[PDB]
């Protein structure tokens, strides 16, 4: 979608796997504000946005 | 016959899978 009109998703009731999105080797920027990324597998929220 | 529903909002959690005797109970969610 375009900037103007941003696209969102909610995602809920599933088990996630951030390691390999970490471990893709291809993305060119990784920031996370709060929370560490090597340590996002070890915590547990209600539901998440892209 | 199915006149019931005419809305879609905001969704969440969706699942799908003599007398008879039920019991509902609601407690932290
Ligand atoms: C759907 O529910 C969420 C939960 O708080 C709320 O933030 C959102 O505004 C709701 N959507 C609409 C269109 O009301």
């Amino acid at each position: 979608a375009s900037v103007y009109a941003w696209n969102r998703k909610r995602i809920s009731n599933c088990v996630a796997d951030y390691s390999v999105l970490y471990n893709s080797a291809s993305f060119s920027t990784f920031k996370c504000y709060g929370v560490s990324p090597t340590k996002l597998n070890d915590l547990c929220f209600t539901n998440v946005y892209a | 016959e199915f006149r019931v529903y005419s809305s879609a909002n905001n969704c969440t959690f969706e699942y799908v899978s003599n007398l008879r005797e039920f019991v509902f109970k609601n407690i932290d969610g």
